[PDB]
């Protein structure tokens, strides 16, 4: 049951070519075609194959000075590395056509750093208009080192060195099985071996390979360092997207807190220690990730300069708030204008659009970059190419760190402060003339854990022979992930006059920790959007049914790249990998329930789909509306002036079936 | 290049069996001898393989329960693990004869946590009187994961997975080379990314494999949890040995500081942040080693309880000092005697002797153990068998962490406070009637770096096929400090004729000031180079003494591959046999300067009193009733160190070739 889609042999060929770059990523098959091309490809000679003369010359000047060497860890948060990554991005992006693009990537694969290559390649494929419709495999299949602890990795390594198992039945005791010609390794979350604070309750969520892969997709669809000029309409809305993404992510995460009895995301100070440490169990082929003990004093000698920066960055904003109206960055900004959200978001991401430029520049110091460094607790980089990575140097790992959520909670809250300048909507804007919701009904909402496997083959090094015969796909990791049963939502509406309408579905908490009901006044930002759609109303009474698996904001699991090869032989590609790349995985839609049924609420909004004066189709097939994202919960609400006949709040309860605890799935018997 | 000992046939058979347990420590060979003997070994029905019945049944009770599972990290600093290691050592030690000992060992090597086995097995060989003379692989060949920085370990792991070098020339540029069908990986000492501070100036001593082995050896020769009654008369001097060991070590270490522009070992407080952090490139295939940032607050919630403990343990000591005399642990102690020095050391080590018992008990808490847990920075163990490791969790990694020297500097100072109670040496106790040193001359003293190999095959996994041939050939190459041999010649005028003791010490000549050290504040900073007895003639004579002969320094360990070849010839290396627990020669001198770095050589001659006829736990125990470190075992009045039988000589320590070791590891 995988949503498919049919394709021609020209596609399959290009698609196989694109996919070839993701196989055995840390090595060279000097037999493969990609090698022959790559070895000899003369870039200077091919200058006429690029849309941009100077991007080629800028690159070639960079390349003659030398790029980041092989094997070292790449991260986009460091100046010289970013600039090489962008330089290579441009080269990919300005390739005349596919042929040129492909030969260019072959060169880059053979000669450049692999994390650098992959980072740029990945973005290029999402960005090149002639690649829209193509499929890239899951980031966890591409960087499996980033999506798994030391324990699994070492087992995998041990098995490769021995070239199999010395003892099938001793292997079984270690969660290592042979099925077919595959090695399957069971893997626990890190709390099964480490419980250093309460945040360890949530590792099935923060360590979820889907969630982390999600954040890397989000970054790749629009890098902070690149303008959004290519997405037209989205440009005047970039800041709003930035807010909305984090606001959503944090509501979802907060929900996981409530069901695990953990309450609000803690605030911190640049001048005080921060409470909760992180102790990464991840390995870099060159180094260990940095640890932040509990009660880490943010303000020590090595941070004095970085913290002076963060503080002014924040204070300048407090000053914008106090000023209401002001000229910043060559733009007059007014805080009572809701459109100022563009500037607000851009300011916090320090993205290229803040300056109205193509690419950010070194001297445009980023707040997020320096927060990540400060909170990362790493010692100072050794040189331009050599740093001590923390979870927060990578999009693939950021969600693993409790401090990640505290950082962006911080930024979101400051944005909420600005939101207080927006007038709350009146009756008039929210009221659907002659339309009323009479009931909403939901199927039982249940969560449960079920096993999930992925190809971890890139973490392993193969011999010259194995690379030839192409036995290079034999390592799978088995890990319990959260999931939920499909459920329906019945909306019963009355309308006297037939007309087109938008239906919106939101999920929210019902109580704080004291068990007092959520007022809207305080809690409008803790609402999580489940679904957007339209229907045709008729005079009288209608029943609208919508399945959880028709929900537009979520996708199915990626399929392993091995299965994509099987399918491409039939002329098929899985739909959700192609145009639903960067949505959250469906299985993580709901927070883990409790066995007695945890109290939430479901909010259902129905409003007229008038025309489509302005609709998002550029980056996201998202707001086909002139409506702010998260409409109507995009600004502070007044309980009294808010509720109208076309809104319905229904009390809902989230259950859980089978084992409550992931580790219970990895016990050998 | 090495001193050999002829060795008979019975010995070679036994030595070989012993060394064979150290092969491929990390997996099991279904076709090896040890495996078949382990399977044939009915532990149940062989109570009569053992001297001690209690020890036998004790182990059985425990074994019916279960021991630390295979693959996990072993550390003797965690209670349940220690109790299990001790039980297994009891078994090894009480084995009726060498046969039962071998079988037990095979048995343990198969069914038990390998780290726990190696620990117990090492110690057993050193302690069993029928094994006293046999040799052991260097600690870096048995536990190479504790002597290899992560970058190197990974380079090896990926070469194994690849089954060799894809392309010699990429490999070369990464410091990987083929030699006699063996892989050699070049290794740098860690950069500011490992010691994010000044302590990185010294990484070439603190990471040095000899120095770390040395510490492992000193522990195994007499473990804190054991009784010293096996060494009879030595038991009355156990605390003295404990002081001397750390005092010497810290004196040596401070000399390395001075030549790298570094000054005094910082002092610390349990209630304040510790300035100097440590980030180890080590992992236990489960957790990476715990990091300690710079300015890490020792007194945080998870340490409240342990600091309380460490704080009274210290203050109890102060109260001793204040009271002069008192009862403690049975005894009535008077700080004016030597039954005192011994007690003081034992106190600080919470060793078995302090309680007058055979083994440390479950509930007797150790200062050193909790000091190390607090300084080590690790989150609290997950359960009985699973802790997060730090450098201070192992004898073989301890010397790598700046905090280690700070911890022992603290203890040693407290002992120096006690030493103020000791009555100073007088003119008459130091003067050698009718003997005088007229001159001391010394050859050029020159340090330098050169390459050293060891086999790291023990942290590489092999297939069923490969194992059938017990495989090695994964060698690590590293620049290591070293010196050129030199001669000390002493000129002596004397009236009559006796045996003399000649002693040589090395001390600093100036502090970080540039100011001359006075003996009052320097006696603790001298480390012993040598000890020997001499027949003195009437009149004028010259004693010549080469560095290669210095009593307290050893040659390098040979790797097993070489040991095997020597054994094939009827030979073993003397130093691995007669003196493994001695510091290596190459580290005899601290790195000099091209310049020449100013130190002083102290030469002491005193009358020899033929005494003790013993059986030595360390080579630091020389057949003399004088204190260890005499005449620098205690506070000095500088005006008695002018006897004609003393000579202080200024020497300058030079250096040659490259000053920085990393220039020894650059590609083309
Ligand atoms: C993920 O995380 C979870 C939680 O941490 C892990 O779950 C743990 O899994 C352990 C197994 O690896 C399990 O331990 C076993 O418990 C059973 C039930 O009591 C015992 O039968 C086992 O004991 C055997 O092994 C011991 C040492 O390894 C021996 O001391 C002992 O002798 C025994 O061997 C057997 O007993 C006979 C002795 O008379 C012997 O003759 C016979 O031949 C047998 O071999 C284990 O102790 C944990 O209990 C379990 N934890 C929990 C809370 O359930 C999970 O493994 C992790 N998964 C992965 C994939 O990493
Ligand atoms: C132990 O530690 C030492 C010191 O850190 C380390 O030595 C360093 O090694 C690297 C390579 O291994 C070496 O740099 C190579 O450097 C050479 C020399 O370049 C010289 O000349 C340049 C002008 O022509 C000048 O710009 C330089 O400053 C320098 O004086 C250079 O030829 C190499 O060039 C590059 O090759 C790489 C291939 O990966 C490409 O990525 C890149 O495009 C270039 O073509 C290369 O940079 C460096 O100089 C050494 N460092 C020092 C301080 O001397 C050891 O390698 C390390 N050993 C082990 C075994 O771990």
């Amino acid at each position: 049951t995988i949503k498919t889609k049919n394709v021609d042999a020209v596609f399959v060929e290009k698609q196989k070519k694109i996919l070839s770059f993701f196989q055995d990523v840390s090595q060279l098959n000097t037999d493969d075609e990609y090698y022959k091309i790559g070895k000899d490809y003369d870039i200077e000679m091919n200058m006429d194959n690029y849309t941009n003369k100077k991007a080629v010359e800028e690159f070639l000047k960079m390349y003659r000075t030398g790029f980041m060497p092989k094997n070292l860890e790449f991260s986009v948060f460091y100046d010289k590395m970013r600039d090489e990554a962008i330089a290579l991005f441009h080269l990919f992006y300005y390739a005349k056509d596919f042929e040129t693009f492909y030969k260019t990537a072959c060169f880059a694969r053979v000669h450049l750093n692999q994390g650098q290559f992959l980072y740029a390649f990945y973005i290029a494929v999402i960005q090149r208009s002639d690649c829209h419709g193509f499929v890239v495999p899951a980031p966890y299949e591409v960087y499996p080192k980033m999506f798994m602890n030391m324990e699994v990795l070492q087992k995998i390594y041990v098995t490769k060195m021995q070239d199999g198992l010395i003892n099938p039945e001793a292997a079984a005791k270690y969660g290592i099985h042979k099925e077919n010609d595959y090695f399957v390794y069971k893997a626990n979350y890190s709390n099964a071996v480490l419980y250093n604070n309460e945040e360890q309750r949530l590792t099935y969520f923060t360590e979820d390979i889907g969630m982390n892969a999600y954040y890397y997709y989000f970054h790749s669809h629009l890098p902070f360092w690149w303008t959004s000029e290519k997405y037209g309409a989205l440009k005047e809305r970039r800041g709003e997207v930035y807010f909305y993404f984090y606001q959503q992510l944090l509501a979802r995460y907060y929900f996981e807190r409530l069901t695990n009895g953990l309450g609000k995301i803690p605030e911190f100070s640049w001048y005080s220690p921060i409470k909760t440490g992180y102790y990464p169990l991840m390995l870099t082929k060159f180094t260990p990730f940095a640890q932040r003990p509990d009660y880490y004093n943010l303000h020590t000698e090595e941070n004095y300069e970085r913290v002076r920066f963060l503080d002014t960055y924040e204070k300048t904003f407090v000053q914008f708030l106090q000023k209401d109206h002001f000229e910043a960055f060559g733009q007059k900004i007014d805080f009572h204008d809701p459109k100022a959200i563009n500037f607000v978001g851009n300011y916090w991401q320090d993205n290229a659009d803040l300056y109205g430029e193509e690419v950010t520049k070194d001297y445009q110091r980023s707040y997020e970059v320096f927060a990540r460094r400060v909170l990362g607790a790493a010692p100072m980089p050794f040189d331009k190419y050599t740093f001590m990575p923390s979870a927060m140097d990578f999009y693939q790992t950021s969600l693993r760190d409790p401090a990640f959520y505290q950082l962006y909670n911080r930024i979101v809250e400051y944005i909420v402060e600005f939101k207080q300048y927006l007038k709350p909507y009146t009756q008039d804007k929210l009221y659907f003339d002659g339309v009323k919701i009479t009931d909403v009904k939901v199927d039982k909402l249940t969560t449960f854990f079920e096993n999930f496997e992925f190809d971890a083959s890139n973490s392993v090094y193969f011999s010259k022979e194995e690379i030839k015969n192409n036995h290079v796909h034999d390592v799978k990791v088995r890990q319990p992930r959260l999931n939920h049963s499909p459920f329906n939502v019945n909306i019963e509406v009355d309308s006297n006059v037939a007309s087109d309408a938008v239906v919106k579905i939101f999920l929210a908490p019902k109580y704080d920790d004291n068990g007092i009901p959520l007022t809207l006044e305080d809690n409008w930002m803790k609402f999580f959007e489940l679904d957007w759609f339209t229907t045709k109303l008729t005079a009288g009474q209608n029943k609208i049914i919508r399945n959880s698996n028709e929900f537009v904001i979520f996708k199915e699991d990626s399929v392993p790249m091995t299965e994509i090869m099987k399918m491409l032989d039939e002329g098929k590609v899985p739909f959700d990998m192609s145009e639903e790349f960067c949505y959250m995985p469906k299985r993580l839609m709901l927070p883990r329930g409790t066995e007695g049924g945890f109290p939430f609420q479901l909010f259902v909004f129905v409003y007229p789909f008038d025309n489509k004066g302005k609709d998002l189709a550029p980056f996201e097939s998202f707001v086909l509306d002139n409506k702010p994202l998260g409409f109507p919960l995009d600004r502070p609400v007044v309980d009294a002036l808010f509720k109208v006949p076309n809104m319905y709040f229904k009390d809902i309860f989230i259950y859980h079936e089978g084992e409550r605890f992931p580790y219970k799935f990895n016990i050998p018997s | 290049e090495f001193k050999t000992t002829p060795v008979d046939a019975a010995f070679v058979e036994k030595q070989k069996k012993i060394l064979s347990l150290f092969y491929n420590v990390n997996e099991i060979s279904y076709e090896a001898e040890y495996y078949k003997v382990a399977q044939d070994f009915n532990i149940e029905a062989s109570k009569d393989c053992y001297t001690n019945m209690k020890a036998y049944e004790n182990f059985m009770m425990m074994y019916k329960v279960g021991f630390l599972p295979k693959n996990l990290e072993f550390s003797i600093f965690y209670e349940k693990m220690r109790e299990e290691a001790i039980a297994l050592f009891k078994l090894f030690y009480y084995a009726k004869d060498f046969e039962c000992f071998y079988k037990t060992a095979c048995y343990a090597r198969v069914y038990m946590n390998q780290g726990m086995f190696l620990y117990a097995y090492y110690i057993a060989i050193i302690q069993r009187s029928d094994t006293a003379s046999f040799v052991l692989p260097a600690p870096y060949e048995a536990y190479p994961q504790y002597f290899v920085n992560m970058e190197v370990k990974n380079k090896m792991d990926y070469v194994k997975m690849m089954d060799g070098c894809l392309d010699e020339k990429i490999c070369y540029n990464y410091g990987i080379i083929k030699e006699n069908e063996q892989f050699v990986m070049y290794a740098n000492y860690s950069n500011s990314l490992t010691y994010p501070n000044n302590e990185d100036r010294i990484a070439y001593l603190t990471e040095d494999v000899g120095l770390n082995a040395y510490y492992y050896y000193f522990h195994s020769h007499l473990p804190f949890w054991w009784n010293s009654g096996k060494y009879g008369a030595f038991k009355e001097r156990r605390g003295e040995i404990y002081f001397f060991f750390y005092q010497q070590l810290l004196a040596r270490y401070y000399m390395e500081r001075l030549t790298n522009g570094l000054g005094k070992i910082p002092e610390f407080s349990w209630y304040s942040p510790l300035r100097t952090g440590y980030l180890p490139p080590f992992n236990s295939f489960y957790y990476p080693f715990a990091q300690r940032s710079n300015d890490y607050e020792l007194h945080t919630e998870k340490n409240y309880e342990e600091i309380r403990f460490l704080d009274i343990y210290e203050k109890t000591f102060f109260q001793y000092l204040q009271q002069g005399h008192f009862k403690a642990f049975d005894k009535k102690i008077d700080l004016h005697s030597s039954k005192a020095v011994n007690f003081v050391g034992n106190y600080w080590q919470t060793n078995a002797d302090l309680f007058e018992e055979d083994f440390l008990q479950f509930y007797q808490r150790s200062y050193e153990v909790n000091a190390r847990r607090v300084l080590g920075a690790a989150p609290k163990p997950f359960n009985q068998y699973t802790f997060i490791p730090s450098a201070l969790d192992f004898y073989q990694t301890s010397a790598r962490d700046p905090a280690f020297y700070q911890l022992y500097k603290r203890i040693v100072q407290y002992i120096i406070e006690f030493k103020q109670y000791q009555v100073p040496y007088t003119q008459e106790a130091l003067h050698f009637v009718g003997l005088k040193i007229s001159d001391v001359k010394v050859d050029k003293m020159v340090t330098f770096f050169d390459h050293f190999d060891f086999d790291a095959f023990n942290t590489v996994y092999f297939s069923k096929e490969e194992l059938k041939s017990s495989p090695h050939g994964y060698k690590v190459r590293q620049p290591r400090l070293n010196h050129k041999p030199f001669t000390v010649t002493i000129d002596i005028k004397s009236d009559v004729a006796t045996n003399a003791v000649v002693k040589m010490f090395l001390g600093p000549k100036y502090d970080e000031n540039g100011f001359p050290f006075s003996l009052e504040d320097n006696w603790m900073n001298f480390y012993e180079l040598d000890w020997f007895v001499q027949k003195v003639n009437p009149g004028q004579s010259q004693i010549t003494r080469s560095s290669t002969d210095f009593a307290f320094f050893k040659e390098d360990s040979l790797p097993m591959a070489e040991i095997y070849k020597l054994l094939d010839q009827g030979k073993i290396p003397t130093d691995m046999f007669n003196s493994s627990d001695t510091m290596p020669s190459r580290l005899m001198l601290p790195k000099g300067t091209y310049d020449g770095f100013p130190f002083q050589l102290f030469v002491f001659v005193y009358p020899y009193e033929p005494t003790p006829k013993e059986s030595e736990p360390f080579k630091a125990v020389v057949p003399d009733n004088k204190p260890f470190g005499y005449p620098f075992d205690r506070p000095v009045l500088p005006q008695y160190f002018k006897q004609p039988n003393m000579f202080f000589k200024k020497v300058l320590v030079y250096h040659e070739g490259e000053l920085f070791p990393y220039l020894f590891n650059i590609p083309h």
